[PDB]
RNA sequence: GCAGUCAAGCGUUCAUAGCGACAUUGCUUUUUGAUUCUUCGAUGUCGGCUCUUCCUAUCAUACCGAAGCAGAAUUCGGUAAGCGUUGGAUUGUUCACCCACUAAUAGGGAACGUGAGCUGGGUUUAGACCGUCGUGAGACAGGUUAGUUUUACCCUACUGAUGAAUGUUACCGCAAUAGUAAUUGAACUUAGUACGAGAGGAACAGUUCAUUCGGAUAAUUGGUUUUUGCGGCUGUCUGAUCA
RNA sequence: GUGAACAGCCUCUAGUUGAUAGAAUAAUGUAGAUAAGGGAAGUCGGCAAAAUAGAUCCGUAACUUCGGGAUAAGGAUUGGC
């Protein structure tokens, strides 16, 4: 969810807590992303705010082209690699985590996306679907 | 509701049953149960497990009248 | 003509809608205000169709076609396939395409005469697209981008390309496509032109955030 | 000192004590409000849970993403033998609450009801309902005077019913007697409806209907004595702790000098009475209705019984109610189905949508086949048979 | 630390929209002091983790009033704690400063709550090193490293369970009393409308979801798997095979 | 006997079959374990567990008292006939 995330998303399994490392899915020059927080989280003692498919989070680049480092930058999750249940009755998951760089307004700094993109992310974020590749 | 076929064994999958996995090649993969799903993870050639459907098809196992038009 | 419309709040009209010369598709979750602009000038000339391709509302990117055919991905349900068959006129022939390359709208950038496809297209799918669409297809990428359909908004009267395309690249396609192409932006600086807005032979719909002179350019190139 | 960091309380305060239920059947504490304008019908009902199964139906909710798209849901089919009335009872109003002042019993009560009153059936002489039932030899003034009293007094009438324990494929051999209030009109007409319903069926064709919101009263499955971690959900103590990491560290402050009742302590878990509200029915089937599992779309031939029957339960050959979602209570246990106390208006209820497909696959493992016909067809001939 | 009263003036013009000098009246016992009354035949001394309740000087949520409140945002106040007040880097840290989310990251008490709940990171025996002081043995809120933390088989309190006696026994119910639970946000429409020459810019009603909490289950997905249920493999022993 | 091996594991000679027992086998425990996704975000401190870990071939840096570091780091195979 969050600002600019028009429409709503059905809840799915949370499989990306604070401190996860995610492969860089888009051609922004980065190699991995380090999740520091998630948008629209809760407040409970000793609970890591976790992320999921289609969610937008801010993640630093622990390993990538230099001036993409040492600073916070929001991103959008395109793969989860964690079994989540759709309404249609399927328990599916991806091969690995993947995220795409995106400013808070919702558009993408990158140009293209490599690998499958969950349609729970394409539907929720229109610009991700604009620059998406494989759709599930 | 359409008929989807297991990717490893070949048995029919009913709604609410089975699993689903997406590879890096962006090609779909459906498994009826953890028995077939885990067996795929171990990189098992399904032409060599006896109770699958591709094994019986390969060795005309129990083909009976299916081999005749 | 050129109409300024927002789907809910997003300005990506081309993403949520597919506009052609004899039919047009829109998302079902839209409101009257988004629907009003489409029906303002279309009237009863060509049908308005409400569908959800792939169970989602990005039908503009999940679908691409022209007068002779329509494209839907494999995972779409036959109930929606039957619905579009009944809603759309029989003049268009719908054949399912088996391809995991990408969404068809991003992969396919086609018109009545020419077509642009994704770099990783296979020969088996190449013949299927040509026969269904009745369109000769060529190999080329907009500015080297794989997503040719999302960075090129095109019609029979002209065409839009990636804003930072080299001058040599733009003229090369114009010879094959037989229509001029003009580099530009949409939706107040957005470089996604193929998916930002759509054109048919008698109308082009853009976002409400398009600035003063891009809309003038759109009118000029597309002969509105 | 304060709590440093403040957290929501673990557990609920209104569900205490978490002790064993007084009876194996959860009594109905309240009944839907009565209106003296409608024809006489029952308010609550009795059934036996048999398990769950999977369904597919076309969701119809305008404004949602999944409008006109297929979904899956869990439903708990509850076994239903037709319930036969063996008596009525009147409740009068007092400045101290409703009170029952008289009871009336039927003519020929089945051996099941007689078996209820005996703790030792075999040693007994079966002498129950022998002196009282003989009162019908006369013109009937013995009982007709009582039914006259329930008409005058007892502005509230509850009818005594019981289930058929032999029709259900369960081996208790003893019925469940219970009281069921009525939602008819006029206490004179309520008892009048009771007289001509002694020793006869009351099916699920009148008590409930398709796509109706009902309650589910049952008894929680028991887990015996439990600690404080799993009972409430308390955080597990760190690994380095000496002498136990599955307890609550601080029961309470120095003052007060006694343990508070609001502190979570180890005790009995399960075997509670939980009333789950707003359950929606999808199917109301009859035993004589062949191909219960078939729907208007499948056009198949199969009942709702899965392969090998319900686990720890029989084959199901009589009436049943197929209600959306989970349900309190476990298998082989009596479940009270009761009419909603309030008229639901949420745009989530009132959704008159039929099902599309019903899971009849094996519930004793990885059910791969719905009917023996398709099972024998897919595999073909085996070493057995020909 | 907190709350008033008066009131010169600030506030473009105006004492109280919001502030407010010089003085002055009280409240608080979570600061620190002073006293030394209890306890030196001894009530285990800092902090952190876990957990319950209570109080409010309300941080957010509910309903309202006032503005130098045109909208938005904000600021001041009233009934109100019913509900919610977080995740991390540094430090033993109380404290403090930053990163980030969020509607918000409000203050506190209960023997500075809580060691027969936990830890022993610090201060606090004994080993040892460096700096200053001393002729010296040794001294320092100095700096640093290593440093066994025991018992409930009692009573009460709490959490669950049984039970004699009111002719016996069984079934179905009433009800005093006690407890009580729900919570907040986002997207669309309203709506580029109201409001202002402009930047901007909402709200009641409705729909779809979600955050935290609670109770129940187990079809479905996942976990466990002494059903060693089945198959495979290693070493050794039943002469070999089978087992 | 396997095995580098007085290592571990099974057996021949020899010697025991001994240290309270019976039934269900609740929590909480002591001792072994396994956990989907992330992974030290926990804690004063990865403390406890975990991973590599035998053998053969290739390959090995900074520095140095030139003797070492060094099985550094990092790769490829292992059964049976």
């Amino acid at each position: 969810s969050g600002n600019g995330a028009q429409g709503t998303k059905f809840r799915i399994s949370l499989g990306l807590p604070v401190g996860a490392i995610m492969n860089c899915a888009d051609n922004s020059g980065a190699r991995n992303l380090y999740i520091i927080a998630v948008k629209g989280s809760g407040s409970r003692l000793n609970r890591l705010p976790a992320a999921s498919l289609g969610d937008m989070v801010m993640a630093t680049v622990k390993k990538g082209k230099p001036e993409l480092r040492k600073k916070v930058m929001p991103a959008i999750v395109v793969r989860q690699a964690k079994s989540w249940r759709r309404r249609d009755g399927v328990f599916l998951y991806f091969e690995d985590n993947a995220g795409v760089i995106a400013n808070p307004k919702g558009e993408m700094k990158g140009s293209a996306i490599t690998g499958p993109v969950g349609k729970e992310c394409a539907d929720l974020w229109p610009r991700v679907a604009s620059n998406s590749g494989v759709v599930v | 509701m359409k008929v989807e076929i297991d990717s490893f064994s070949g048995a029919k999958i009913y709604p609410g049953r089975g699993t689903l996995f997406v590879r890096g090649d962006s090609k779909i993969f459906r498994f009826q149960n953890s028995k077939s799903a885990s067996l795929f993870k171990q990189r098992k050639n399904p032409r060599r497990i006896a109770w699958t459907v591709l094994f019986r098809k390969h060795h005309k196992k129990g083909i009976t009248e299916e081999v005749a038009k | 003509m050129a109409t300024r419309t927002q789907f809910e709040n997003s300005n990506e009209i081309g993403v949520f809608s597919k506009l052609t010369n004899t039919y047009c598709l829109v998302a079902v979750g839209g409101s009257e205000n988004f629907y009003s602009a489409f029906e303002a000038e279309l009237g009863d000339a060509i049908p308005i169709v409400h569908t959800t391709i792939a169970g989602t509302r990005i039908i503009g990117r999940m679908t691409a076609g022209n007068r002779r055919g329509l494209l839907v991905p494999t995972q779409t349900t036959d109930q929606e396939l039957q619905h579009l068959r009944n809603s759309l006129p029989d003049s268009v022939k719908i054949q399912r395409v088996e391809e995991r390359l990408s969404a068809l709208g991003n992969v396919i950038c086609c018109n009545d005469y020419v077509a642009l496809v994704h770099p990783d297209i296979d020969r088996e799918t190449e013949e299927l697209i040509s026969d269904v669409l009745g369109v000769e297809v060529f190999r080329q990428t907009i500015s080297g981008n794989i997503l040719v359909g999302s960075y090129c908004s095109l019609s029979n009267q002209g065409g839009l390309v990636h804003p930072q395309t080299s001058v040599q690249d733009q003229e090369e396609l114009s010879s094959l496509l037989q229509v001029p192409l003009v580099a530009g932006t949409v939706n107040r600086g957005s470089s996604v032109v193929g998916a930002g807005m759509v054109v048919n032979d008698y109308l082009a719909v853009t976002g409400l955030d398009t600035t003063a002179p891009e809309l003038s350019v759109i009118e000029s190139i597309f002969r509105l | 000192s304060h709590r440093k960091y403040e957290a929501p309380r673990h557990g609920h305060l209104g569900f205490l004590p978490r002790k064993r239920a007084a009876s194996i059947r959860a009594r109905v504490k309240a009944f839907p409000k009565d209106d003296r304008s409608k024809p006489v019908a029952l308010t609550s009902f009795l059934g036996y849970k048999a398990g769950m199964t999977t369904i597919v139906r076309d969701l119809d909710r305008p404004g949602s993403k999944f409008h006109k798209r297929e979904v899956v849901e869990a439903v708990t089919v509850v076994d239903t033998p037709p319930v036969v009335v063996v008596g009525v009872v009147g409740y009068v109003e007092t400045p101290r609450g409703l009170r029952s002042l008289t009871t009336v019993w039927a003519e020929h009560l089945s051996d099941e009801v007689k078996r209820r009153f005996y703790k030792n059936w075999y040693k007994s002489k079966k002498k129950a309902f022998t002196k009282y039932s003989a009162k019908y030899a006369q013109d009937g003034a013995g009982i007709e005077r009582e039914l006259a009293r329930i008409k005058k007094y007892a502005s509230v009438v509850r009818v005594l019913v019981h289930t058929q324990i032999r029709k259900t494929p369960l081996a208790q051999k003893k019925a469940h007697l219970a009281e069921i209030q009525l939602n008819g009109g006029s206490i004179s007409e309520k008892v009048d409806w009771a007289r001509e319903h002694f020793e006869k069926t009351v099916a699920v064709d009148s008590v409930f209907e398709q796509n109706e919101m009902i309650d589910a009263i049952a008894v929680t499955k028991g887990h015996g004595f439990e600690g404080v971690t799993h009972r409430w959900g308390t955080k597990k103590l760190p690994r380095k702790t000496h002498r136990g990491l599955r307890k609550v560290a601080c029961i309470g402050a120095w003052h007060p000098a006694h343990v508070m009742w609001s502190v979570a302590r180890a005790g009995q878990r399960g075997y509670h009475s939980r009333t789950s509200i707003n359950h929606k029915i999808y199917r109301v089937g009859k035993g004589d209705d062949e191909a219960n599992g078939a729907t208007s779309f499948d056009r198949t031939k199969k009942t709702i019984t899965p392969m090998g029957g319900f686990v720890h339960y029989g084959e199901i050959k009589n009436d049943f109610i197929m209600v959306k979602g989970c349900i309190p209570g476990n298998r082989k246990r009596i479940v009270t189905l009761r009419k909603s106390l309030y008229t639901n208006t949420s745009r989530k209820a009132l959704e008159e949508v039929s099902l599309k497909w019903i899971d009849t696959a094996s519930k004793f493992g990885k059910g791969r086949f719905q009917t023996p016909a398709e099972k024998h067809a897919f595999m073909g001939t085996l070493k057995k048979d020909l």
